């Protein structure tokens, strides 16, 4: 975490910062937006 | 002279409070801020 990496959760590839959440998701939220079609956050298939 | 200086006074003391009121005096100003804030928000909300 906190570095420029790039990831691929369960297909979606990307590059940022991977950091904290900080905020309340719901037990059926697996992806996270924005205004935008952008992924925002997602949920870890491995450590949730 | 004292009545042209309160006249004055009170003349330049009711600005104030002409423009604390009616919630469009300062409207031109406003509108060049939300032309360009919705300009803005209409390039993020057409990448969706
Ligand atoms: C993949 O690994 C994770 C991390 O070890 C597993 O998550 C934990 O698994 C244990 C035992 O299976 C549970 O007691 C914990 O409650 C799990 N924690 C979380 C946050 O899920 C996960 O189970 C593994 N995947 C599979 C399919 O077994």
């Amino acid at each position: 975490k906190n570095k420029c990496v790039n990831f691929n959760f369960n297909g979606l590839k990307g590059t940022g910062v991977l950091t904290e959440s900080n905020k309340k998701f719901l037990p059926f939220q697996q992806f996270g937006r924005d205004i935008a079609d952008t992924t925002d956050a997602v949920r870890d298939p491995q450590t949730l | 002279q004292k009545l042209i200086a309160n006249q004055f006074n009170s003349a330049i003391g009711k600005i104030q409070d002409s423009l604390s009121s009616t919630a469009s005096a300062l409207g031109k100003l406003q509108d060049v801020v939300n032309h360009n804030a919705q300009a803005l928000n209409t390039l993020v909300k057409q990448l969706s």
